[PDB]
């Protein structure tokens, strides 16, 4: 009866944080996106050149 | 001359770009 | 004056190198 019970509060927590484990994968990418394309935009240091190949 | 210059060149760009990340942060 | 030119060579050559590093990791 105890491990009935300790089996279920383990599915019902994993059922949890795999939804929150989901959201922050896409939390996080948008986060490699800004620091990459905000990086790249700093290539105006040369010219058009320096921006395309950024 | 070419070697002053250059070390220059690299210390204003060390600058530049941490102004820009200073700004873009705000 | 070789020596001069070859050591302000080598300190420009090491803030470059710390220059790109810097930029390539953003």
């Amino acid at each position: 009866n105890n491990a009935s019970g300790k089996l279920l509060a383990l599915d019902s927590q994993l059922t949890n944080d795999f939804s929150e484990k989901s959201s922050y994968f896409q939390s996080q990418v948008d986060k490699i996106r800004k620091e990459a394309y905000a990086g790249a935009a700093a290539g105006v240091v040369a010219g058009p050149f320096g921006l395309i190949i950024s | 001359k070419t070697v002053e210059v250059v070390k220059n060149a690299i210390e204003t760009a060390d600058g530049a770009l941490d102004l820009y990340n200073k700004y873009l942060d705000q």
